[PDB]
């Protein structure tokens, strides 16, 4: 989709306890970022706010990536 | 003079006001609160509608009230006017407003 | 006895057809122990099945007990299963007092029993507040006897009378109160318990 | 002629005797070598013969109720309820659940 | 299967995170219609404090149970009920020890 | 010099004349303050009249058991009396819990929660020695203002 | 004009010993001792409250309004107090072209007191007593217009000064039997110490036009709503009483005239005592549903009544 | 037994249904509701004045607490620690030694006014009697500290007190 990955990581990179340049695209938040349990899900529900939409509880364990996200993203 | 009667009165009574306003200060802590009465902190923060259950009975008041606007020249105005006319149409205001009130007790709303 | 003895036993021996009438149907998923003395009856029940007890007693033709009014807990570490719910029930039409009791631990979830008495949802609030016993399918399971930012049970009896967040200083701050303060007065600990047993028969063998 | 609970006594014999024919079929469903049945049963005949043998008098109202027929009928109206659940949830024919931790005394 | 509780072992870690979705967004609610207290920034860091210390994860009976007592402590302002800024504060205010050394806490003669 | 004296206790005199108190309906020390406004033992008019409201009274009355529910909800009704305001704690409750104290829910003596200036020992506070509790107060207020 | 003033001054000094009478009255009512410790009877107490309430207490609401809410408490007296000027009394200040006209839309324009009190405090704990307050006064303004037009058209025009003419004989409170004794009950329109009364007392709800209130406002409230009591009561004593006019000898009206204003004045502290609340709904359904259909066949009934036999001023 | 509180329509016909309307149409009944208050209010008021005027009382009555001694010197008080186990709110102190050479009668001895309900009960429980409530009603203090009773001392001054203990004890032994 045009105008989804731009969106996504401005979004995040605003976010606190992350990594302003060393991790963007196709990276883990759990695995490659480190990020605890609770605090790796918890990025993507702030995005969910700066997009517009509603995210469910089961679809939110898939993602972890930002590169997977966008995918998500697009209904 | 009606002016200066209303004024003297209106004057003295904003000046016990002031009387009360500057005699009484020492400290003005964050001690005051929104609700009080009863205490606790406001669960119902500033405004909301609330609204209903008097709507129709004040709606009808603002009707009734031009009536008996209209029925204040009973006393005053039968001095000149026949009154075999008169009587006709001074009962007339009065009975119509029965019936309206009439029409008021079939179903008269949730009050 | 003049002023030895309380009451005759007479309505014994009526009662205790009762605690043979429920056996009688004979449920290994209700009935296990029953015991009857001075004047009561007791039955306690298996935590699998609660609400299909609660259904008997009420309605039923030979016992019609229909109010469910009293309900307590008892708080005991003894035992290998901790909390004992106890319901107290009263007949209007028939008069007579009965007991129905549970066994379980109860840490883990209890049957609720909201759906066949309309007060019994307010005296299962009292157990979650005091104990710590969650009632499964509960509608609205709202704090009453404790402070609304309070930890643990406040009447278990692992832990001190006094508790641990109790005193509320004004102090330095304007207008919020304090909690962290733990010391209070000193509750003196009477270790008095007397030699000798004071009633036979209610020895156990070891 | 009122009666003492919100629900109003209704001029209506037999009625009472429609909800104690309606209970003995239910019963006779999953449960026969359970106790549940022979017991309740023997209540339900001797009270519906009682029914038979009085003509609307209060002394039918009087046998083992005392509060009119109203009141006898509200017991009546919620056997159908219980005796329904009662099969429902099966607790009465069966019998192979666990038993307590071996302490009574205190 | 003795005792339910509500879920699973795999199932009780996503009503946790259930729970922390609902509760993140109450922290810049309860600053606007509450109180000023502290800060927005420091207050959803003072929710993750508390997570971190119940983090231990072994039985399904203790997570579940965690869930209910923080649908109630957390649920105080979800409807928005009285505490007065005196409830709901976790953290201490007043309470200004924390020395954790041999060194430190035997200097001001304790245990 | 003796005009600016006499005026300070002119000012304290209407404190010794009429104070209001506040309908603590906090325990049984409440059915002994209702007692106050019994016939027998009076001070309706003598210098005490009930009408509530936190904002209007001068000497609010805590009548009873207070807990850490009850400790955030009457500090400031305290916060909501006018500044010239008095607190008389009655009751062994209101001093320090009848018998709680080592209990978990009580705060033990309302000084921890708001300031107190008159104490009155009673559980079950006799309408007799409750009538020291406002007649003491009136004469504890000697002198305000100096300079 | 030394005449207004010689209307204000002992007048609020009237309203302060009211308070003396709030108790006294009402309390033997209740078979209590009001006032005894202050002065030789209490006398001492009424002028201590002004010494109490205004030069100590200090308070200004919270959340607050803007202007509004001080200014309420000067529309609490300067228009209730304003209304002793068109009193037909011995001699009136300034005797009005039309005098009852002026009293009933000053009457309603003292209601607002209680109305711009609920905007004083922002919170919506405050306006539930002033959404009362409306509904308790609003229906009550309907009669309080109808049942004076019956007894204006008996006798003379809107002007007090006739009202006291008409009255020779004997008194309006028999020919006006039923008319009378609704003059009890619409009289309490406005917040006033009663049984019927407004959202101003306590009881069950929260204290109306007072929790929002300090002291300094809110006794300047009462130095208001109990001034509105004798203002009835006097109105009540000039067009349902009389007994003698006498312009040559001012000192005989004067007496005369106090004694059947001061049995009303304990008439409504009497209702006060005797009585509970009754209730926000079924206030509005003593009249409008039953009053208003009566009072309206008496406004019939008193239409033909100068048509049958001669009776026009 | 049933009292019934339904009256089951007093009206029937012409003569009963007229009066139970009269007083529905005007008054009539408020007006013997208001003549009901108007007798309360010619009759005296049973009202008590406090600085001058005393309420009514009883020989056994229990207010603040004071120790009594016998009628040759010596403290009556034994040291027992009993009265402090039957109190339920525990305000009573007690701690014992030695006094001097022989006798053996306290040294602490605190009764906090913070707690004690009131009981009667460490009056009843004390075999020798050194704790007897008197008709007490006057204590106002500024602090706690002042409030909680000291080492004995205060409770020894309760000689002032010990006049009326004696006359009020009088009515005790073989009770009323
Ligand atoms: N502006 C600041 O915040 C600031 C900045 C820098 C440093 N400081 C320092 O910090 C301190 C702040 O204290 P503060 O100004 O908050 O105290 P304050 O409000 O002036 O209070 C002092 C109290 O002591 C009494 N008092 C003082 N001198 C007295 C005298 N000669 N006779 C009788 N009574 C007397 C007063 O009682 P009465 O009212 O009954 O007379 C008053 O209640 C100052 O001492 C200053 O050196 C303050
Ligand atoms: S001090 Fe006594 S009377 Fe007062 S509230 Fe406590 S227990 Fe009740
Ligand atoms: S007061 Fe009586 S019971 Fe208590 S220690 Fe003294 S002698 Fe013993
Ligand atoms: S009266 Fe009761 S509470 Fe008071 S000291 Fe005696 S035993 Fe203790």
């Amino acid at each position: 989709l045009e105008g989804i990955k731009d969106r996504v990581l401005y979004v995040l990179k605003l976010y606190d306890k992350i990594d302003p340049e060393k991790l963007s695209v196709n990276s883990h938040f759990m695995k490659d970022l480190g990020l605890d349990s609770l605090d790796q899900v918890e990025i993507i529900m702030a995005m969910e706010d700066e997009f517009g939409f509603e995210i469910p509880d089961i679809d939110a364990e898939k993602l972890m990536c930002p590169q997977e996200i966008v995918d998500y993203i697009a209904d | 003079n009606l002016m200066l009667a209303l004024l003297t009165n209106f004057t003295l009574a904003t000046l016990l006001v002031i009387i009360a306003f500057w005699l009484p200060q020492l400290n003005v802590y964050s001690e005051k609160t929104s609700p009080y009465e009863c205490g606790f902190d406001p669960m119902g923060s500033a405004r909301l509608p609330f609204s209903m259950k008097f709507f129709l009975v004040a709606i009808t008041f603002l009707l009734f009230d031009l009536e008996i606007a209209l029925l204040l020249p009973l006393p005053w105005a039968s001095q000149t006017a026949n009154l075999n006319t008169m009587l006709t149409m001074a009962l007339f205001l009065i009975i119509l407003l029965a019936v309206s009130l009439a029409y008021e007790w079939t179903q008269k709303g949730l009050e | 006895r003049p002023t030895v003895r309380p009451r005759n036993d007479v309505a014994h021996k009526q009662l205790s057809a009762f605690g043979e009438y429920v056996a009688e149907i004979l449920p290994k998923y209700v009935q296990q122990v029953q015991v009857s003395c001075f004047n009561e009856l007791e039955i306690c029940i298996h935590p699998d099945g609660v609400i299909p007890v609660l259904t008997f007693l009420r309605d039923h033709s030979n016992a019609q007990f229909k109010s469910l009014a009293d309900l307590t807990a008892v708080d005991i570490p003894t035992r290998q299963n901790r909390f004992e719910i106890v319901y107290n029930l009263l007949s209007l039409r028939f008069n007579s007092r009965i007991r129905v009791k549970t066994y379980t631990d109860e840490l883990t979830p209890i049957e609720s029993s909201v759906p066949v008495y309309k007060a019994a949802n307010w005296y299962e609030r009292e157990i979650w507040d005091m104990f710590g016993v969650f009632f499964a399918n509960h509608p609205d399971l709202r704090r009453i006897l404790t402070d609304y930012g309070f930890e643990g049970h406040p009447f278990r009896k692992d832990f001190p009378l006094s508790g641990y967040v109790e005193l509320r200083y004004d102090d330095e701050v304007k207008r919020v109160v304090a909690e962290p303060v733990e010391l209070a007065q000193e509750f003196r600990k009477f270790d008095l318990n007397s030699p000798w047993e004071a009633f036979p028969a209610y020895r156990q063998p070891p | 002629t009122g009666l003492v609970g919100l629900a109003v006594c209704e001029t209506p014999h037999e009625r009472l005797k429609i909800l104690y024919t309606k209970i003995l079929d239910v019963l006779g469903h999953i449960p026969k070598n359970a106790a549940y049945r022979k017991y309740t049963e023997q209540i339900t005949n001797e009270k519906l013969s009682m029914v038979k043998a009085e003509p609307d008098v209060k002394k039918l109202e009087e046998r083992l109720q005392g509060g009119q027929i109203e009141e006898v009928i509200l017991q009546a109206e919620n056997e159908l309820s219980l005796a329904r659940k009662m099969i429902q949830w099966k607790p009465w024919e069966p019998l192979v659940e666990e038993p307590p931790a071996s302490q009574w005394k205190w | 299967v003795k005792p339910i509780f509500s879920r699973d072992m795999n199932e009780a870690k996503r009503r946790v995170r259930e729970l922390y979705r609902a509760w993140y967004r109450e922290v810049p609610n309860t600053v606007h219609l509450f109180q000023l207290d502290i800060s927005v920034k420091q207050g959803r860091d003072k929710v993750r404090e508390m997570f971190k210390k119940n983090a231990h994860i072994t039985d399904p009976r203790v997570v579940d149970l965690l869930v209910i007592k923080g649908k109630m402590e957390l649920e105080e302002t979800i409807k928005v009920w009285k505490q007065r800024t005196h409830v709901m504060r976790f953290f201490h205010e007043t309470e200004a020890p924390r020395p954790k050394d041999f060194l430190s806490k035997f200097y001001v003669g304790h245990d | 010099e003796y005009v600016v004296a006499k005026l300070d206790d002119l000012i304290n005199w209407a404190r010794r004349s009429s104070l209001w108190p506040m309908t603590f309906g906090l325990a049984c020390c409440a059915v002994e303050m209702m007692h106050m406004a019994a016939p027998r033992y009076d001070m309706d008019r003598f210098g005490v009249v009930f009408r509530a409201s936190p904002r209007q009274s001068d000497v609010m009355i805590v009548a009873g058991t207070l807990t850490n529910k009850m400790a955030p909800a009457l500090r400031k009704v305290y916060d909501q009396m006018p500044e010239p305001r008095y607190v008389v704690s009655m009751g062994s409750c209101a001093n320090g819990g009848g018998y709680y104290h080592y209990s978990y829910s009580v705060v033990r003596g309302c000084d921890r929660i708001v300031p107190v200036d008159i104490y009155v020992p009673g559980c079950p506070p006799t309408a007799e020695a409750l009538l020291y509790g406002i007649l003491q107060l009136q004469k504890k207020i000697k002198r305000e203002k100096r300079l | 004009m030394i005449n207004i003033l010689m209307l204000i001054i002992p007048i609020l000094l009237a309203v302060a010993f009211l308070t003396l009478v709030e108790r006294k009255v009402l309390g033997y009512m209740q078979l209590r001792k009001g006032p005894n410790v202050v002065g030789p009877y209490g006398l001492l107490q009424p002028i201590a409250d002004a010494i109490k309430l205004f030069i100590k207490e200090p308070l200004r609401p919270a959340t607050s309004s803007a202007s509004m809410f001080i200014l309420a408490p000067i529309m609490a007296l300067g228009l209730a107090l304003t209304m002793w000027i068109p009193l037909p009394m011995p001699y009136p200040l300034i005797n009005m072209n039309l005098g009852v006209l002026f009293m009933l839309a000053m009457s309603s324009l003292a209601v607002y007191s209680i109305l711009w009190s609920g905007w004083a405090s922002n919170s919506k704990y405050a306006l539930i007593g002033a959404l009362r307050a409306v509904a308790q006064t609003i229906s009550y303004e309907v009669t309080l217009a109808i049942i004076l037009l019956s007894v204006l058209l008996m006798s003379g025009s809107f002007t007090l000064s006739t009202l006291i003419t008409t009255q020779e004989q004997m008194w309006l409170i028999l020919p006006a039997w039923p008319l009378a004794m609704m003059w009890f009950i619409s009289t309490l329109a406005e917040t006033n110490r009663a049984p019927f009364d407004l959202t101003e007392g306590e009881s069950e709800l929260v204290s109306g036009f007072n929790v929002e209130y300090a002291a300094g406002p809110f006794a300047l409230f009462f130095m208001a709503e109990y001034a509105n009591i004798i203002m009835m009561n006097i109105f009540t004593a000039i067009l349902f009483l009389g007994t003698s006019h006498n312009p040559h000898m001012p000192e005989l009206y004067t007496i005369n005239f106090t004694i059947k204003s001061l049995l009303l004045t304990m008439s409504f502290l009497w209702i006060r005592a005797s009585y509970p609340r009754f209730r926000y709904d079924q206030l509005m359904h003593l009249l409008w549903k039953n009053f208003l259909p009566l009072t309206l066949a008496l406004c019939m009934w008193h239409v033909s009544l100068p048509i049958l036999t001669s009776g026009i001023p | 037994t049933y009292k019934y509180v339904n009256l089951r329509e007093p009206s029937m016909d012409m003569k009963s249904v007229t009066d139970r309307a009269a007083q529905t149409l005007l008054w009539t009944e408020l007006i013997r509701g208001l003549g009901m208050t108007l007798s309360y209010l010619f009759r005296e008021p049973a009202t008590i004045n406090y600085p001058f005027e005393k309420g009514p009382l009883s020989p056994r009555f229990r207010g603040e607490h004071a120790l009594r001694r016998y009628p040759s010197g010596e403290e009556r008080c034994i040291a027992c620690k009993l009265c402090e186990a039957v109190c339920p709110a525990q305000a009573i102190t007690i701690e014992a030694e030695p006094r001097a050479d022989g006798s053996r009668r306290t040294t602490r001895y605190d009764i906090d006014m913070t707690k004690c309900i009131y009981c009667g009960f460490c009056q009843e429980a004390c075999p020798v009697d050194a704790i007897v409530e008197g008709p007490n009603f006057e204590f106002s203090t500024e602090t706690h500290e002042e409030l909680l009773y000291n080492k004995e001392k205060l409770l020894n001054n309760g000689d002032k007190w010990e006049a009326e203990i004696a006359a009020n004890i009088q009515a005790d032994y073989l009770y009323r």
